């Protein structure tokens, strides 16, 4: 069926992964929840 | 990929979207861009 992506990749239509990988970006949501929940608004200003 | 001009002469290249296996520069569009057939490890990114 050949999809759609490499159907675009042929004529010379190409897609460049972006730099952050899904995994790292759930990462920083993660790190911003437990600043949240633990510290509040003072890890935002400061040390938390 | 290249430190600086300044910092040093050594360089890295980076082919896109394409197995490092399959088509090498070891086995070609810019032939005398060669950097060998290994210039040094090859790395296999997403
Ligand atoms: C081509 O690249 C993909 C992803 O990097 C890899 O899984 C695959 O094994 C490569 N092709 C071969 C024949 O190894």
């Amino acid at each position: 069926a050949r999809d759609l992506i490499c159907a675009q990749k042929f004529k010379g239509l190409t897609v460049l992964p972006p730099l952050l990988t899904d995994e790292m970006i759930a990462q920083y949501t993660s790190a911003l929840l437990a600043g949240t929940i633990t510290s509040g608004w003072t890890f935002g200003a400061g040390p938390a | 990929i290249t430190p600086g001009t300044n910092t040093s002469n050594q360089v890295a290249v980076l082919y896109q979207g394409v197995n490092c296996t399959e088509v090498p520069v070891a086995i070609q569009l810019t032939p005398t861009w060669r950097v060998y057939s290994t210039g040094s490890n090859v790395f296999q990114t997403r």
